């Protein structure tokens, strides 16, 4: 899919099937992308998973899944909020809200044809709060090269039209 | 109609939970309609039983799984509306279906070292404690006789370093809760590069 | 009490 990181960058990556998008010491969302059709090299995402670690005195580990056609307003425990008002989920409808007060965090889901979107928003502190070993997410330095779409001469003869 | 009260759940199993109300109102052939729902999978309705006794036992129900409960009281015409309700959650259940979509990727400019990726497990049944990876070189080797790599239930990622060049190996993950260990993925084949 | 810049992130089909 397209990918829109935390240090403004814009990319179009393959990555197909199960990738990190984050990886911190607060958060796991995890994605898994298919080719849009089997010769293509044009994926999208038709799984998202949110990990909203365990954090002391605010809420209990919380699992979110959602799947092409199965966008849930509720954890895999069908559990609504944390172990209080700390993480809470939103339906507004195919429209899902992830409110993480405790973490500033934000997550919001939509399912966009056959297919499912994600946005992310989380404070600067936090979002690059994770070890040396984490070093593949996406939301933060995009995908591996290797997994870049490269047109390079067309990109450029439609620049320079 | 006045609407059953004093309405329970008893937690007996990963699949079982007995409701339990009171009568306020009262032999007559009256019957009580006890309702029931999640809101695992999105958009599901409420599943309905009739009991004659101030008791239901709910069966068949999801492991790990936070449940909605109310009852209400019908005789003949004169039918109440449903009593406010009560919540249950099934107990943990080992897990029954192993971690998915598992991919495994060359690191950048590390040939010698891979990275996995994968899911939970669509049937967790539980909050994962962690999830077992298993390589080798060899698809048929004995599982006790592949190279076990324990990690955290939280990530859904791991680096594995010092792997052979230019060889092919086989991965598969396990997931673990308070219950135990559920089944492993099928191998992956994943070719490190060569030079 | 547990109430925490921001950084935005977005992942969109091809
Ligand atoms: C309960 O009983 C009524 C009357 O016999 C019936 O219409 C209804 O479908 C029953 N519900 C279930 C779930 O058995």
């Amino acid at each position: 899919p397209h990918l829109r990181t935390f240090k403004d960058n814009f990319q179009t990556c393959k990555v197909e099937g199960a990738w990190p998008l984050i990886d911190n010491n607060y958060l796991s969302v995890q994605v898994t992308n298919v080719p849009v059709v089997p010769g293509s090299s044009a994926t999208a995402t038709n799984k998202i998973t949110i990990i909203f670690k365990a954090h002391h005195g605010c809420t209990d580990q919380k699992v979110y899944q959602a799947v092409t056609d199965d966008l849930p307003a509720a954890f895999v425990d069908g559990t609504t909020s944390g172990g209080a008002k700390s993480l809470r989920i939103v339906e507004r409808e195919h429209y899902v809200e992830m409110h993480a007060r405790y973490i500033g965090t934000t997550v919001f889901v939509r399912q966009v044809g056959r297919y499912l979107t994600l946005a992310i928003r989380m404070p600067e502190d936090l979002a690059m709060s994770y070890e040396e070993s984490q070093d593949l997410q996406l939301c933060v330095n995009g995908c591996p090269l290797s997994e870049r779409i490269d047109d390079g001469q067309g990109q450029v003869s439609a620049i320079l039209g | 109609m006045m609407p059953p009260v004093g309405v329970q759940a008893s937690i007996l199993s990963h699949d079982t939970i007995r409701i339990t109300w009171a009568d306020n109102s009262l032999t007559d052939s009256r019957y009580y309609t006890v309702r029931w729902k999640t809101n695992i999978p999105a958009n599901t309705k409420y599943k309905n039983a009739n009991a004659t006794t101030l008791s239901y036992l709910v069966t068949g129900l999801k492991p790990n799984t936070l449940y909605e409960f109310s009852v209400m009281v019908t005789k003949g015409r004169r039918s109440s509306t449903w009593s406010m309700t009560a919540h249950g959650a099934t107990f943990e259940l080992v897990p029954t279906s192993p971690p998915k979509d598992v991919t495994v990727v060359s690191k950048e400019g590390k040939p010698r070292t891979i990275i996995v990726n994968w899911q939970p497990p669509s049937e967790a049944n539980g909050k994962i404690t962690g999830y077992i990876i298993y390589y080798s070189t060899d698809v048929n080797a004995e599982i006790h006789d592949w190279v076990i790599e324990p990690v955290v239930g939280n990530r859904l990622t791991h680096q594995i370093q010092e792997l052979t060049l230019d060889t092919p190996y086989y991965f598969k993950i396990q997931a673990r809760n308070s219950k135990g260990m559920g089944p492993m993925s099928e191998a992956v084949q994943f070719r490190t590069p060569g030079t | 009490p547990c109430n925490y810049s921001y950084l935005f992130c977005g992942l969109f089909g091809d």
